[PDB]
């Protein structure tokens, strides 16, 4: 009935809905091991940095 | 978020179309029993005419 | 999280609670449509045989 394709067509809806709501789950999922990476090459660079700083400090 | 909304508003379209229902069929309910009961009133009004034409 | 599990519940409780009303409301009315069918059928058979007993 006009139930039948109603319960259809929100259903695709929620099949779509959930196939993009996974999607951007995935998206920014790796956008956030790209920034923990970015975050550890930081400390990577914290570390340097502190090192060298000693170094010229010594001197 | 952008999923869990579209999967409330899917558990909502069901919530309306079963609610719907319920109700139609309750006043569909509350038609057909009025219909039997003033059915049987009119059989015992015959029953009591046919009484009356016995006598 | 806390909301969207106990939001969920309530609603597929809401949709389950208008589906099984809607079944009994039903199952009440075929029952009563059927009883109707009987009294329509014992009471044309009563009108005959007050029509003869008339006669």
């Amino acid at each position: 009935d006009f139930d039948d394709i109603h319960r259809k067509r929100m259903e695709k809806d929620l099949n779509e809905l959930q196939a993009l709501i996974e999607a951007h789950f995935e998206n920014r999922k790796k956008e956030e091991e790209e920034l923990v990476s970015l975050k550890d090459r930081i400390e990577r660079r914290r570390a340097e940095r502190a090192e060298q700083q000693r170094i010229r400090n010594e001197r | 978020m952008d999923a869990i909304k579209k999967k409330m508003q899917m558990l909502k379209l069901d919530k309306e179309n079963a609610l719907d229902r319920a109700e139609q069929a309750e006043a569909d309910k509350k038609a057909a029993e009025d219909r039997s009961k003033q059915l049987e009133d009119e059989l015992v009004s015959l029953q009591k005419k046919l009484k009356g034409t016995e006598d």
